């Protein structure tokens, strides 16, 4: 969401 | 939390972040006990009453973190889940009692600066510790108010006598449970809040200079509301089925 | 085994900034 993607 | 201050790095290196894969959100806070093993809230997992049940393709675990919603690069590491225990009695349907699960990691994790174990109470820390007056700790990534932290927060907050606590609310309290905040005369104020769940209640001892996780956040009606108290699972109580399962598996 | 000693801490014999609130109500 406000969330940095996670490889 | 609400009225918290935002945490120092490597302040709760047990600190873990429950987080769903999709939508990608943060679902609920954790404690690290060890290298392989989680402790949580079972509420965070199963809720019937508004349809939650999370199984452990569901989740991911995020350790060592402190920014709520970056990827912390070469900070963090992140699990997957081997398999979800919730404590077979926990009363979802009335009052949370036994608001407990173990979460057993697909693989252990590397301790760091950021990352590293808390400790378990024994019968004797509990006992000299579990007072009225005295101050505990939490933290989370949780509302700041009953909004969101860029970083971690965190509070400290006295244990209310077992009384007040009962008089403070309509729901059934148990001996599993205690409540935690200040009282409406004290002048000083802070609580967890949603989204704080399942987040580590600690204390440190002063006989030997450690961290111990006396409780994890329950339940709570409203957040930081005068003459209302926080609920949190007493983890000593349920220690037996804590030891139970991690001999079992 | 070495739980609840902080890395940043307890290990280099440094405090936080409010634990001293902590044992002071002990
Ligand atoms: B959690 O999931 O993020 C949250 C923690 C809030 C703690 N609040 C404080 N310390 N002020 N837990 C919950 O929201 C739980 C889980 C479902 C209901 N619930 C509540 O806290 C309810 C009260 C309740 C207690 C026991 C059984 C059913 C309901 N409170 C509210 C405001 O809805």
């Amino acid at each position: 969401g406000d969330f940095e993607e996670i490889p | 939390i609400v009225e918290g201050s935002d945490a120092e790095i490597g302040m709760s290196p047990w600190q873990v972040m429950l987080f769903r894969k999709s939508p990608q959100e943060l679902l609920c806070g954790a404690s690290l006990i060890s290298d392989r093993w989680v402790l949580t809230a079972a509420h965070c997992l199963l809720y019937p009453p508004w349809d939650k049940n999370f199984t452990e393709n569901d989740l991911l675990v995020r350790i060592g973190k402190h920014s709520r919603t970056r990827y912390e690069r070469n900070i963090e590491k992140i699990s997957m889940l081997e398999k979800i225990y919730i404590h077979p009695r926990y009363n979802w349907r009335e009052n949370l009692d036994r608001d407990i699960a173990l979460m057993k990691l697909k693989k252990p994790v590397a301790f760091s600066d950021y990352i590293h174990p808390v400790c378990l109470p024994d019968r004797e820390t509990a006992a000299s510790l579990l007072q009225a007056g005295y101050k505990g700790r939490v933290t989370g990534w949780g509302n700041l108010k009953e909004g969101q932290p860029s970083v971690l927060q965190v509070v400290n907050l006295p244990i209310v006598e077992r009384p007040v606590c009962k008089d403070s609310t309509r729901i059934r309290i148990t001996d599993n449970m205690f409540c935690a905040g200040y009282k409406p005369d004290e002048g000083k104020r802070g609580d967890a809040c949603e989204g704080d769940s399942g987040g580590p209640f600690v204390m440190k001892s002063p006989f030997n200079n450690r961290w111990y996780q006396m409780g994890i956040v329950s339940w709570g009606e409203g957040c930081d509301r005068d003459g209302k108290y926080g609920f949190y699972t007493h983890v000593f109580r349920l220690k037996k089925w804590i030891q139970k399962v991690i001999d079992q598996f | 085994a070495d739980c609840g000693l902080r890395p940043l801490f307890e290990k280099k014999s440094l405090e936080d900034k409010t634990e001293r609130e902590l044992l002071e109500s002990y």
